[PDB]
Order: C-alpha cells, then structure tokens, then sequence
RNA sequence: CACGGGAAACAGCAGUGAUAAAAAUUAAGCCAUGAACGAAAGUUUGACUAAGUUAUAUUAAUUAGAGUUGGUAAAUCUCG
RNA sequence: ACAGGUUUGGUCCUGGCCUUUCUAUUAAUUCUUAAUAAAAUUACACAUGCAAGUAUCCGCGCCCCGGUGAGAAUGCCCU
C-alpha cells in the first residue's frame, strides 16, 4: 500500500515471514510500555513491527497493549495454567525481545515440523474426489486406464445399449 | 421412495412376496459355509478390536507419551 | 445432516463416467446417499480392464481394519473384494457362483454334445 | 570387504574427480523465468556468496545410488482352485498408506486361473506410480527409451538428459535402468563425448562402471588431454582399490610410485591402448614443463 | 489359520523386529461362539453398565 | 505520455553507475540459476570493505496496485487475456 | 440454533402432551392387536398379510 | 506440397529463405477481429473442403508446410526459447484444429528427443532400498499349502447327511427342488 | 408449530390444466452399486443403471448458414 | 485493462456513458450424424400409473433415499 508511515508491514508477506509460534498453554500478552525516553525504543519498536507477526501466526492468543502506566516496559504471558510469565524489557533490542519471547515460550523448528508433516498426510495421493481436496476428478484420467467416453468414444462392444439390443435379439 | 403416510398401490395391497425355489443339499452346505465363514471375520473382528483397544493405550498413556509429557515439564521449568 | 440413527458402514460409491463406472472404497454413514457425505475414504476399485489388462484395486488396509474394530459394518461386494485380496476370508456367495459356473458349463458341454451326433 | 560405490574411500575420490563448475550446474534451463533480485555486496559478501553457491552445489551433486540388479519376485500365497473361470482378468490389489515407505507395500495379484501371487517387479513399480505419482515419471513405458529414439538424442549429445530421464523414471536396482545406464556408458567412449558428464552428478557412476568394466583407455588419454593429472592419479587409485589383486596393483607396491608415475604402470601392465596412453603422457610431459 | 495376505501381514511385521521364530501364527475362536438364528433373544431393557 | 516516457527511460541509473556512487559490487541473483552470484558491474575505483548498512526492515514507497497483483487479489478479467504478438 | 428472536413455541409441546396421553389411554390391547382371520392371513388390526411360508 | 515424406526439405529449401527469411512465420501475420482485444478463441478450422475461410493462418495459407514430429525447425518456432512454453492460438494466429494439431505434434516430437525441454534434477524414490522385507522376498509357505489342501477345510464341497437332507427336505415341502451333487474340479469349456 | 381450525394435498418419477419469454418418456429392469428385510438361497427399490427427446454446452466429422462493411472495429460496386 | 470512442472555434485537466473479453437463459434465422455433461418458469391445482418392502407369524424400516428454495439474515468456523 502506500498510506502509513510504513507500507511494507501490511502485507501479507511481512506477517507470514515473522516465525513465533506460541504453545497451547499461551492464552494472553500483556505489553505494557512507554511513550517517552531512551530506555524504551525496542520496547516502541517490538509494539510497532512484531505484534502483527505474532498475532498473525497465534489468532487465538489476546494481545492487549498498555501506555505509560509502568515507569518500566515489561510483558505479562498469562498461561493456561495460570503462571504469570514476567518478562523485563529496559534496554534490549527489537530483535532482541523477539530472540527471548521465542527462546523462554515458543514451539521448535521440530516441533512445527512435526506438525506440518502430519497436516501433509490429510491430503491423500491416492484417493479420488474435487480438485479442491484430491488430485483426480474421475479415474479415467490415468494413463493406463480406460479413457473417459466424453473425450474418446468407447468401443461399440463397451455400450450399453449394443448389450441391450444383443439381448431383445 | 414411500413416506409413511401414502396409502400403499391397489395392484400391491392384494399381493404378498413369492419365496423361491429351494435347493435343498445346496442350501445346507451354503449354510455350514456362511457359519464357518461368519465365526472367522468375528474372530478377525475381536482382533482388529483388541489392536484398536492396544494403539489408543499406547496413544493415551503410552510409555512414549509419558516421556514427552515429562520432558515438556521439565523444560518448562 | 441430523439422523435418528444408523451405523458405519464401509461400502463402495459408484463415483464415475456413463459407460465407464468407478468406485470409492469409503466409510460413509448408512443413512447418507450413495455419493453423499463420508467419513474418510479408503481405497479405489475400476470395474473396466485396462491396457495391460488387470482389475485394479485399491484397499487402505491399516485405516480398514482400524474402522472395522471400531465398528464399521461391511456391505457384500466389499466382501467379496477382500476375500479376493487375501485379508480375509473367500466369501461362500463366490464359492456356490463357482460352483453354479461349473455345473453350467457341464450342462453346456453335454448339450453340446448332444447335439452334434 | 568388498569396495562399495557409498565408501567414503570411493566418494572422496569421486568428488575432487568430478570437479566444480558453477557455469555448468547453475545454468539457465528451459523452465519459466522471473525478473532477477539485485543487491549489493562487499567482497567478503561476494565470496560467501560464492562459498553458499558451491554448497548448494554440492546437493546439486548429490549422487544417484548405482544398485545391482534386483532378484524376481516369484511367490505364491494361496491357490483357489474354485477361481479357475469365474474372472477373465486378474484382480491387482495395493497396500496404501502413508506411514509405510514404498519398499515394504503388499502388491498382490489374483490370478484368472484363481492363485494369489505376489505382483512382479514391473507391475509393482507401475501401481506406486499409479497411487503415488511423483513428477518425472511415467505409467507406461515412455518410446523415448527406445533404441532408435535413444539414438537420436545421442546425436544431439544430449546424454546428460538422458540419464536424468532415466534416473527419474526407473528404479536404480531394475534391469532397464542397468540397462540403459551401461548403453549410455558404451555410447560415451564409443564416441569420446565425455565433455558432457564432465562436472554433472553422473561422472562417478560412469567413472565406477569403467572401473568395474576395466576400460579405461578413453577416460585416461581425455583427462590427461583436459590438463588434469589429479584427476588421473585418483582415478588409478580407484582402478588399484577395486582390483587389488592385479600385475598393476602389485607393481605400484613394489616400486612405490609417485602420483604420475602410477599412470606408466597401469599404461604398461593392464591398458589394451597402451601405445596411445603413453604417447598422450610424453606429449603433456615435452609441453607442460616447457611452457610453465 | 490366518488368511494368506493377512498372515504374511505378521510375518513381515516380526520379521522387521528380527523375530527369528518360524511358528505358524493362529487365529483364536473362543470368543467367537455365536447362537443360531432359531435362538430367541430377550425382550427386556438392557442395562448399561 | 511520450514525454514523460522519454524523460524516465532517460533517467535511468546503470549498473556500472550504481556500483560508482556506492563503491560496492553489483552482483544478479538470477532465479533460474539458483543461488549463483552473476556478477554484472564492477565498481571501479576504491572497493569499500564496509558493507551496506542492512535494513531489517525496508522503508520503501510500496503501491497498492503491486501489493493486489503480488496477493494475487486482482480478479479482474482484463488482466490475464490472451493477446497477440509483438 | 440459539439467537435473540427464537419464537417460543408451545403447540410444538402441547403436541407432545396430547400424542403421549392418546398413547396410553388409546393403546390397542394385544387380543385385537394380534387378532388373526384365518381365511385370508390378513390381521385386522395392522393390516398386514402373514408369509406365505407360515399359511 | 512436391516433398510428401520430407517436411523439413521445403525448411532447408530456398522457396521458403526468399519468403519467410530469417523470421517466423507468424511474424507478419495479423488477426482481424471485432476491436482492440482479440477473442480468447481464435477461428476454429478455416478450410472446410476446398474453400478457404477469408485470410488464411500463417502456417495454412501455404500448403508446403506440414506440420509433423520431424520438422524441428518448423515446431521451435511455436516454442519459446527462454521459457519453453508453447504459444498460444492468439499469441500464433493458426486456427484451433491447426492449433491442437501444433500442440501433439510438439508433445509426440518432445517424446522423441528431436525437440528439447526441461529436464529437472529428481531424486531417487526410495531413501533406503531394502531388499529383506517380506514385502518382495518369498514368505515360508503354509502347511496347507505344501499340501495341496485349500487354505480353509469348509472352501471344499462336502457331501450333506441324508438324515440333514430329509430334515431339510420335510421343512421346505413344495418349494424342493433336483439335488446336486459335489460339483466338477475343472470347468471344461465350449 | 400442528392438539385443533381451514380441508382432502405429486415442493417423488412420469404426465395434465392455469400461468410464464421458458416446454424430456404418462417408457425397461433390479444385471452391477446404495438402502430395507430375512440366519439364508433370495425379494423390493421412478434411488440407480441402460436407454427415448432437446444445438443448453465441449469433441469428432458425414454439414453451410448467420452477422457486418462511416469512426470506435476487419471489410462495399452499382441502383431506388 | 495495454486500452479505445465520446464534452469544446481549439488545447489541457477533471468527470460520466458506451465499445473491445468470458459465461448462462429467452427470441429470430439456419440446421446433418454421433459421444459426453445438463435438462431450469411456478411453495398455483391435479385425472391416471408406479414409487416400502421383507418374513414361518413377532418384528424392523416406511421425507431413510429422493424433491424443492417459501420463510429465515438466515448463516460460515470453533468448544
Ligand atoms: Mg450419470
Ligand atoms: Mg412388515
Ligand atoms: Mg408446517
Ligand atoms: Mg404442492
Ligand atoms: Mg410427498
Ligand atoms: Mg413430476
Ligand atoms: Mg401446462
Ligand atoms: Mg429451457
Ligand atoms: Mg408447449
Ligand atoms: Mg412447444
Ligand atoms: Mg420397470
Ligand atoms: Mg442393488
Ligand atoms: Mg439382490
Ligand atoms: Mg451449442
Ligand atoms: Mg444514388
Ligand atoms: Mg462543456
Ligand atoms: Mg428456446
Ligand atoms: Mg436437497
Ligand atoms: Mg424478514
Ligand atoms: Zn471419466
Ligand atoms: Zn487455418
């Protein structure tokens, strides 16, 4: 787009190229921040560049920002299991913050592999139905088989209705 | 189809199934056939049973799930 | 949609081209259409011979006896496809159709040679 | 123990003997194309660039596994002698499931006459494709493969797509892909073309089917022609490991050899154009010294 | 016995485990008795247990 | 439209000139030939050994009708016509 | 499902009350339920034909 | 057309450098339609029998270019050399049953290695090839089968008891029908 | 809604009136699928299958007619 | 949208309408054979035929299939 001070991030590629990934136990995170002073830029920049990444990836965790309230920024993860995870941000990075979030809560490079390699297996190769879920519309399509009769004719000795007229005689 | 509250035909209210004919030494070893061959898919009935019964205690609290289910504790911590 | 009852049932859709039939192997629901709805599908059977020249036939063994345990009910010609693929018994509908074949193509042969004299 | 083509003492040999040439496995193919990406490096940028570019290339040059020819399939698993008409054609059942690799699937077969067999070699090759088809392969055998088309794209020295065809579509232990494989390598030093499989992912399997064949005659007089002794001393190196046993084996033992005076003994000992080899030696040896 | 693809099932499946022994696998009946068709069956309400 | 269509091919920058202003080597990563760096320009001169300062994110005048075309939202039926020749 | 504007039906319910009262206080007593005429198999109550296998 | 066995002589021959020259020859071919955006269909056959439908196509005005497999010359000019995709019937200007015709011939002459296309680099389909598994080794035969006994004792037809068939017989009066007995092994045929 | 009140029900397959610019056979079977029943041989299924009719649409050909010719937009000579 | 026609003595800008592309119905003209897919005006009323049977009685199923889009902003996805 171009309005917005920058486009790039309203894009669909920016918010699928962030990887943090939280756990089933990740319910809500609470950023409280501040407006003002130097301590604070990676908190302001963590607020304006990587909470849409999370969120796109974590749809059903409640992110909920907070201004000048704390005179130090800080994050809350509330867990299913109701452990308040307190995470201090004073001096670190926007990278930084990101490299923490996903090293004390995330999910693995194996664990997301494990998941997509089961997700793999709901599409099956071999099974048969609309192009939207299966590969093949009707089996006549394969190479070896016997071809479909609205594209190549079938032989008269295959018709049904030579069969029938056989049979009357 | 017929719903239930259609009257049934004329032609068919006067009429009531025709058994066919019967073979008698066929009908008697086609009988033994279908008990011997109905006790064997009831026992391969009871086995895939049993597998089914043994691949959800592996699943639910299988001696992998319990490692898991402590590894992710410890790591939490 | 919303049924009263009845019971899984492993059977064959008959999913394909005039002249030219195809099943699906699935696990669908009794009181569901023919090519309706289904729980998860199995396998494939081509009732056609091809090029080469076999009936080919798809079964998805490990998901089959998984439902089966759980309670799928099976419908005849699935029972004849497996007693024919070996994971179970020979159904004895094809061993009387046998049977009848043979004692028709007696009766064929003696006619036959009847008739000639 | 017996050397095997997956030896490291074989792969470390076939790697420096194949070389690396990004022009040629990083080249513009037939495929759609998109606009470039342009950015702007330093040169230690520029030369991890070219570093990740070898890299890559090494799976590029990942090898194709070279397997002997696989033992028929002949068993019978039930015989129904009641099924001796009732079918005119015969039943192909497949064993379908994800979790399973392709090498332990039941391909199992009824006869018309009423056995159960186990599906041969070439019909259980073609139901994995038909259940789960991969791109690069064929159901039918394709008329490619023939050996009047085989020929023809010979003519147009196209063997690199040849072997590439043949290693997508075949399996590396059937028989037509042996047999296709060794056609390509009596093509290859029939004609001399080995500029082709100079730096692809074949060069060590034709190279480990020469050493197997005992022909090298070719192969010698090319690398010593293309100004490369490296990758002529580790090619008698690999000749001495899998013939250990040998008057040019021995002969290197006793008199131990230098890396270019291993290529005289094999020259004199074994080569049937041994005249040739060494002529082509005494003319690098009268050049190189002189002009460098 | 087992059926021919359903027992070569389990001789491949110990067979990849490296069971060595050869011992033909059977199938059990003791718990697939069934009563005939000329059985009555009982007409009260079952109880879940 | 001729004007304005001179005045832009004629402004643009060559490679040889990009590599000038920023003393640094302008190298094309083709997507056919995979990872390869195709070297196009060379900036000659004085070769700065500082690199470009990499931004983690890049502040460029982004266009809406490029973002919908990279979406693949453009559903008209006036884009994708089959049309002749050159 | 469940929204804001569901109709609360009540002769939907008074149905039920009255089909269930008129099951019990009209239910057929087995003597005429399993009334049989023997010279057509035919039971008066039902209305169906016995098999021709119990004639 | 003089050659009738050998398309790519009239390529080779001069008739067609004075002509064509170095260009394609479709190059000079333009398509007249209704504006400024052709139709997605172009005409679908232009010479039905004798007659000849207005402007003729480029490769179907002149009757010495046949479209076949041998000619690569002729088929490399309806193929992108950088893409190596086949144009399309709007981007050509030959009528569609010449346009389906282009379009097999390309396939059937790609098939046999005169015309070149992209060969990608695929892996080997097994990641471990195992030879031991059961699946493809031979299974130890069953004591049945060794025998020559079918795989379960009731497959085979065995005779009934008379006392079973006069109890069966007494029953189903009425309904009885001609007794058969154990069937033949071995179906003859006609 | 369906106790009850209007009131005698094709929003099943075919077909008939009215209406509408809108026009398929008042035909054959369970041989093969799905469903129901019976322990079962087996029965039924206007679902379904095999068909009849329809340029509504794609393909092969046994076939040649329609539109347009001022610009957009390919293409006109002579008459009133 | 790769656009084009169209305001004005005339130019530029703004701005609407139309044309060029694809699909579905009806109408007109014409029309030869096959294959495949689909048959689409009506929740207006129906003459007539068939569409729920099975079975040693009990019982089981009897808008299940199939038909339709009137009402509902109804609903999609998820515990
Ligand atoms: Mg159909
Ligand atoms: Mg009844
Ligand atoms: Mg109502
Ligand atoms: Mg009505
Ligand atoms: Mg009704
Ligand atoms: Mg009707
Ligand atoms: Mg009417
Ligand atoms: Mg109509
Ligand atoms: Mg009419
Ligand atoms: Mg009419
Ligand atoms: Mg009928
Ligand atoms: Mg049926
Ligand atoms: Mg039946
Ligand atoms: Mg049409
Ligand atoms: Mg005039
Ligand atoms: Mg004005
Ligand atoms: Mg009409
Ligand atoms: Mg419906
Ligand atoms: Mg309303
Ligand atoms: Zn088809
Ligand atoms: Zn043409």
């Amino acid at each position: 787009p171009m309005k917005g001070r920058f486009p790039i991030r309203r894009t669909l590629q920016y918010l699928g190229q962030g990887d943090v990934v939280f756990k089933d136990s990740v319910k809500v995170m609470t950023v409280n921040y501040n407006t003002h002073g130097e301590l604070g830029e990676g908190a302001r920049k963590f607020v304006f560049f990587n909470i849409p990444q999370i969120q796109y990836k974590n749809p059903w965790v409640q992110i909920t920002m907070f201004k000048n309230m704390t005179p130090s920024p800080f994050l809350r993860f509330y867990l299913d299991s109701g452990e308040q995870v307190l995470v201090d941000v004073e001096s670190k990075s926007n990278k930084e913050i990101v490299e923490h979030i996903r090293k004390i809560l995330g999910k693995n490079e194996e664990t997301l592999e494990k998941e997509e390699q089961e997700k793999k297996q709901l599409s099956h190769p071999a099974h048969f139905g609309p192009r939207k879920y299966c590969l093949r519309e009707c089996m006549c399509e394969v190479e070896g088989q016997v071809p479909c009769p609205g594209l190549v004719p079938l032989p008269k000795e295959m018709t049904g209705k030579y069969k029938a007229a056989l049979k009357a005689t | 189809r017929k719903t239930r509250h259609d009257p049934p035909a004329k032609s068919k209210a006067g009429r009531v199934a025709t058994p066919p004919a019967v073979d008698p030494t066929e009908f008697f070893v086609l009988t033994e056939r279908y008990r011997q061959y109905r006790q064997t898919v009831r026992a391969l009935r009871l086995e895939f049973m049993s597998e089914v019964r043994k691949k959800l205690h592996e699943a639910r609290a299988g001696v992998q799930a319990e490692r898991k289910a402590q590894e992710d504790a410890a790591e939490h911590r | 949609r919303a049924y009263r009852g009845g019971h899984l049932t492993i059977r064959l859709a008959l999913g394909g081209c005039t002249n030219r039939p195809f099943y699906r192997i699935v696990a669908a629901h009794s009181k569901c259409p023919r090519d309706g709805r289904f729980v998860e599908q199995l396998g494939s059977y081509d009732p056609l011979p091809n090029s080469h020249g076999e009936k080919l036939v798809a079964l998805n063994f490990d998901r089959i006896r998984h439902w089966i345990g759980c309670g799928a009910h099976l419908s005849k010609p699935v029972e004849k496809l497996l007693g024919l693929s070996g994971f179970y018994p020979l159904h004895p509908m094809m061993i009387t159709n046998a049977e009848r074949l043979r004692r028709k193509r007696a009766r064929e042969v003696l006619l036959a040679s009847q008739k000639t004299d | 123990r017996k050397p095997t083509f997956m030896d490291e003492e074989v792969q470390n040999i076939l790697i420096k003997m194949t070389g690396l040439d990004l022009q040629k496995i990083f080249k513009p193919a037939l495929q759609e194309l998109k606009p470039p990406t342009y950015k702007l490096m330093t040169q230690a940028q520029l030369e991890e660039a070219t570093k990740q570019a070898v890299e890559a290339a090494k799976v590029r040059l990942k090898m194709p596994p070279v397997l002997e020819e696989r033992a028929p399939i002949n068993d019978v698993l039930a015989e129904d002698k009641i099924l001796e008409g009732t079918e005119t054609a015969k039943y192909v059942f497949t064993d379908i499931s994800y979790s399973i690799p392709h090498r332990e699937r039941f391909i199992v077969v009824r006869e018309p006459s009423g056995t159960l067999r186990k599906a041969s070699w070439e019909e259980r090759d073609r139901m994995i494709q038909v259940y789960f088809p991969r791109e690069g392969r064929r159901i039918l055998t394709p008329v490619i493969f023939k050996e009047e088309n085989l020929q023809t794209m010979y003519s147009q020295d196209q063997h690199v797509d040849v072997l590439n065809l043949c290693v997508a579509q075949f399996e590396p232990d059937s028989a037509e892909y042996i047999k296709i494989h060794h056609h390509t390598y009596e093509d290859i030093d029939k004609c001399g073309k080995y500029d082709l499989l100079r730096s692809t992912r074949h060069f060590g399997g034709m190279a480990w089917y020469f050493v197997n064949k005992k022909k090298i005659d070719g192969l010698l007089i090319d690398q010593i022609q293309r100004d490369l002794v490296s990758d002529a001393t580790s090619l008698v190196h690999l000749y001495h490991i899998l013939h250990p046993d040998g008057q040019s084996a021995q002969e290197a033992k006793k008199q131990g050899a230098e890396g270019l005076h291993l290529i005289k003994v094999f020259a004199k000992t074994e080569a049937q154009k041994g005249a040739y080899i060494e002529l082509t030696l005494q003319a690098y040896q009268e050049a190189f010294i002189t002009h460098s | 016995p087992y059926p021919p693809l359903l027992r070569a099932m389990i001789l491949a499946q110990r067979q990849k485990y490296g069971d060595t022994s050869t011992e033909e696998p059977m199938l059990n009946l003791e718990r697939a008795r069934i009563d005939p068709w000329d059985y009555p069956a009982k007409l009260e309400a079952k109880t879940k247990t | 439209l001729t004007r304005g269509l001179f005045l832009g091919l004629s402004r643009q920058e060559t490679h040889q000139q990009l590599a000038d202003k920023k003393s640094l080597h302008v190298v094309e990563f083709r997507e056919e030939c995979g990872p390869l760096p195709i070297v196009v320009a060379s900036p000659q001169g004085a070769l700065r050994k500082d690199p470009e300062p990499e931004d983690e994110v890049p502040d460029i005048t982004l266009d809406w009708e490029d973002v919908k075309a990279a979406q693949g939202m453009k559903r008209s039926v006036w884009s994708g016509l089959k049309r002749a020749a050159t | 499902m469940a929204r804001k504007k569901v109709r609360p039906r009540l002769i939907a319910e008074l149905a039920r009350r009255v089909r269930a009262l008129r099951e019990q206080r009209e239910r057929p007593r087995d003597s005429q339920r399993y009334a049989l005429d023997y010279e057509t198999m035919m039971r008066p109550h039902s209305g169906n034909r016995l098999p021709m296998r119990a004639w | 057309s003089p050659y009738k066995d050998e398309p790519w002589k009239y390529l080779d021959s001069e008739e067609y450098q004075n002509r064509y020259g170095s260009r394609p020859v479709w190059a000079d071919y333009r398509r007249n339609h209704k504006g400024g955006i052709p139709p997605q269909r172009t005409r679908k056959m232009c010479i039905r029998g004798n007659k000849v439908a207005g402007n003729p196509c480029p490769i179907c005005r002149d009757q010495k270019l046949h479209v076949d497999f041998r000619n690569v010359k002729l088929l490399e000019q309806f193929v992108c050399a950088h893409t190596g995709i086949i144009f399309h019937a709007p981007y050509t200007g030959v009528c569609m049953k010449q346009h389906k015709k282009l379009t097999q011939a390309i396939q059937k002459a790609r098939d046999h290695g005169l015309l070149r296309y992209h060969i990608p680099q695929v892996e080997p389909r097994d990641l471990d090839f195992s030879t031991t598994h059961g699946a493809v080794s031979s299974t130890p035969p069953a004591p049945t089968l060794v025998s020559g006994d079918p795989w379960y004792p009731w497959y085979s037809w065995k005779q009934p008891p008379e006392r079973e068939l006069s109890r069966l017989r007494r029953l189903y009066q009425g309904r009885l029908r001609e007794e058969s007995g154990p069937p033949p092994e071995l179906m003859p045929e006609v």
